[PDB]
């Protein structure tokens, strides 16, 4: 439920 | 002073140099600053959103951080992003006029830029004093990047699953900081320096709690929340 932050990870 | 400790310091320095641009060239990409109540919101919202990306980029390079689970990495970044932002902003903060000077008059930010709206002075007055007190520690860049990394890998952040591993990673960095101070920070500057640095982490928690209060107030006004960025809403939410 944190796609942008997980993508940046 | 161990080979492993020097390895950590070299990694954190290079990681910082890859995620902090002292030229501030990318600030042209932000929405333009205007100086008249919330005139600075679009520009500063883009500044924060940009800085969140850089904090994540620094966080990735911390030795042991990748060994964590994906969900602990998110909890650590969500709670620490604004604290690392306040820490890393001390590089542009100047005590001459008590402002963050990012290379140009358009990119210089003072209290009046940020504290005219609502109750934002309840955050900005303690924030400037923190910046002043952190600057007066005159940290080495080695100590600067260790404190940012120690701030990110905090075992007490709410919602941490595996906490012993977070503690083990932070203690590896904390023992690197303490040994660094003893071995290369000469007296009198090194007097109590580790204890003063840890105290700044406690100041950040109260600044974090105050920032949470002001963001919640800002975000509940939809017209103001429109001016934010998708990453800011995702992280500070
Ligand atoms: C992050 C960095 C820098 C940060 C610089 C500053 C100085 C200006 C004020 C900054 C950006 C702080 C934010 C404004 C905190 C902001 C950001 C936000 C939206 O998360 C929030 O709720 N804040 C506090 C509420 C104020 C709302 C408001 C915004 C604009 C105008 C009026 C009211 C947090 C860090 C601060 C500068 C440079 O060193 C780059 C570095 O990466």
């Amino acid at each position: 439920n944190h796609p942008m932050l997980m993508n940046l990870l | 002073l161990s080979e492993e400790q020097q390895h950590i310091i070299a990694i954190l320095l290079d990681a910082h140099h890859k995620t902090y641009d002292p030229t501030y060239a990318d600030f042209r990409d932000f929405r333009p600053p205007v100086r008249m109540p919330l005139s600075m919101l679009p520009h500063l919202a883009d500044l924060v959103s940009y800085s969140i990306q850089k904090v994540i980029g620094f966080a990735k390079m911390i030795p042991g951080f990748r060994d964590l689970t994906s969900d602990d990495q998110i909890v650590l970044l969500k709670s620490s992003a604004i604290e690392v932002i306040m820490l890393r902003s001390n590089q542009s903060f100047t005590m001459d006029d008590m402002s963050w000077d990012c290379g140009s008059q358009d990119y210089k930010y003072d209290v009046t830029d940020v504290s005219k709206a609502g109750h934002t002075l309840e955050l900005i007055e303690p924030l400037i004093k923190f910046q002043v007190g952190l600057k007066k520690l005159n940290l080495h860049e080695e100590e600067h990047v260790l404190l940012m990394a120690i701030c990110i890998v905090s075992p007490d952040r709410p919602g941490v699953q595996d906490a012993k591993l977070v503690e083990a990673i932070q203690d590896r960095l904390s023992n690197t900081l303490q040994t660094y101070i003893r071995c290369r920070h000469p007296p009198p500057g090194s007097h109590q320096l580790y204890a003063k640095m840890i105290q700044k982490l406690a100041d950040l928690r109260s600044l974090n709690e105050e920032h949470s209060k002001q963001y919640r107030s800002l975000s509940f006004q939809p017209e103001n929340s429109m001016k934010l960025t998708p990453l800011v809403l995702e992280v500070f939410g």
